[PDB]
Order: C-alpha cells, then sequence, then structure tokens
C-alpha cells in the first residue's frame, strides 16, 4: 500500500537523531512528569467536608429568606 | 359523698394534667419548629438527635 522508505521513515539514509536531555541530579520535567510535585489534594479533606456543610447551609438560610 | 367527689376531682385533675402538658409541649415544639424553618442555619439537629429524645 505504502512504500518502504515511507514505512522506515527514510528515502536512502536513516538520519541520526539527537537524543533525549537528561538533566542529571534533578527529575525529569515533562507534561507527564507534574504529579511529582502536584499530587492529588490530601491535606484539607476535612476540612473541605466543614466548608461543604457551611456553604450549604448557609446558602439555604439566605436562599430561603430571600424567597420568603 | 366525699368520697365521690374526692374521686371526680383526681379524674378530672388528670385529665386536664394530661391534656394540658401534652397541648403545651407540642405548642412549643411548633414554634420552636417555626423559628428553625424561618432560619434553616437552625433547622439543624441542634441539641441531637437521640439527646433531646432521650431527655
Ligand atoms: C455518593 C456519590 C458518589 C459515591 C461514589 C463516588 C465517590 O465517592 O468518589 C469520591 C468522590 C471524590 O473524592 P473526594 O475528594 O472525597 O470528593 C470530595 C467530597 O465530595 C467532599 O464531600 P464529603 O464526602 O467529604 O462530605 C460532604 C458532606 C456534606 O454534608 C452536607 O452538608 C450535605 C447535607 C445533605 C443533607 O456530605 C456527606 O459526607 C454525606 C451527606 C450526603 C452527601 O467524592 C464523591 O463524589 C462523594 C461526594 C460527592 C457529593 C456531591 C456529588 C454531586
Ligand atoms: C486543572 C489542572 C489539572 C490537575 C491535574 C493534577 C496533575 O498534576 O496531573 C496528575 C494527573 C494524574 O496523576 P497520577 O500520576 O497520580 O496518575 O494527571 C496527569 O497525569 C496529567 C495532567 C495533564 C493536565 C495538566 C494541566
Ligand atoms: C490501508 C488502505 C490504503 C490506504 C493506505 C494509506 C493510509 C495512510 C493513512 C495512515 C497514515 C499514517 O501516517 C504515518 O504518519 C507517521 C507520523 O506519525 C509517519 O511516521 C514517520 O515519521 C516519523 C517522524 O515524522 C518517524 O519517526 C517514523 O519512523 C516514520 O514512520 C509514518 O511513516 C506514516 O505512515
Ligand atoms: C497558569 O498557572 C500558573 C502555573 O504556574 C506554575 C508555578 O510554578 C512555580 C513552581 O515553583 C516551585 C519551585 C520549586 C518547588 C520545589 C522544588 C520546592 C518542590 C518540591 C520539594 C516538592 C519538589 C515547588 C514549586
Ligand atoms: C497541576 O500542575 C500545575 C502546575 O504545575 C507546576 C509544576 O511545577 C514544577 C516546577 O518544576 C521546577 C521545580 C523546581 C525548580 C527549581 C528552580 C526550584 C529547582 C532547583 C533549585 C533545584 C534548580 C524549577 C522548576
Amino acid at each position: 500500500p505504502l512504500p518502504n522508505a515511507v514505512v522506515q521513515g527514510y528515502t536512502s539514509v536513516r538520519g541520526p537523531k539527537r537524543p533525549l536531555d537528561h538533566f542529571y541530579g534533578r527529575t525529569p520535567l515533562n507534561i507527564d512528569t507534574l504529579w511529582h510535585w502536584v499530587k492529588f489534594p490530601h491535606r484539607y479533606d476535612n476540612l473541605r467536608f466543614a466548608v461543604c456543610f457551611w456553604a450549604f447551609l448557609v446558602s439555604a438560610h439566605f436562599a430561603n429568606k430571600k424567597q420568603r | 359523698m366525699n368520697w365521690l367527689y374526692q374521686m371526680i376531682y383526681y379524674g378530672v385533675r388528670m385529665w386536664l394534667v394530661f391534656v394540658l402538658h401534652s397541648f403545651s409541649l407540642g405548642s412549643f415544639g411548633e414554634l420552636i419548629t417555626v423559628i428553625t424553618d424561618n432560619n434553616l442555619i437552625f433547622n439543624v439537629f441542634y441539641i441531637g438527635l437521640l439527646g433531646l429524645g432521650f431527655i
């Protein structure tokens, strides 16, 4: 269907590709290496529960007062 | 005759006690629920689910 040149990526000569840099002494920084710096939220979960309760309650209070 | 009188008196007393205490308690409950329904920050089990019931 397609020629071998198209499959292998070169007509006559295979060109050398420059390898990827590593930056020895530190972690790689790529779009896929970001969980090393940003994990899932784990520090303020209980505060999340409390604040969701208080937000629901205060919103319900003011909505009922406005409606009434 | 005073036996009949005392029986009637204490029967009427028990009836009044039951009726009026039930009615007053229910009335206070309804007024509190009206206050809390009109103020939903307070429409919460503020004493507790079992504490108030046990008391
Ligand atoms: C099948 C029925 C008949 C129809 C046939 C034609 C179908 C064409 C649609 C498929 C196209 C696929 O297209 C494909 O693209 C990639 C890029 O990702 C090319 O990839 C090429 O170049 C890259 C870099 O650019 C090289 O690293 C790789 O070695 C080389 O394969 C493929 O050589 C090509 O095949
Ligand atoms: C549009 O959104 C703006 C996004 O901006 C990204 C901000 O990036 C700044 C990040 O700065 C740092 C630098 C170092 C670090 C350290 C090395 C301290 C983190 C560590 C110890 C967890 C790896 C964390 C954050
Ligand atoms: C969900 O994520 C969105 C925002 O992502 C931010 C990712 O930020 C990570 C930044 O990576 C760094 C980490 C440290 C550094 C410094 C300069 C602080 C490192 C150092 C001092 C070792 C050279 C630079 C970039």
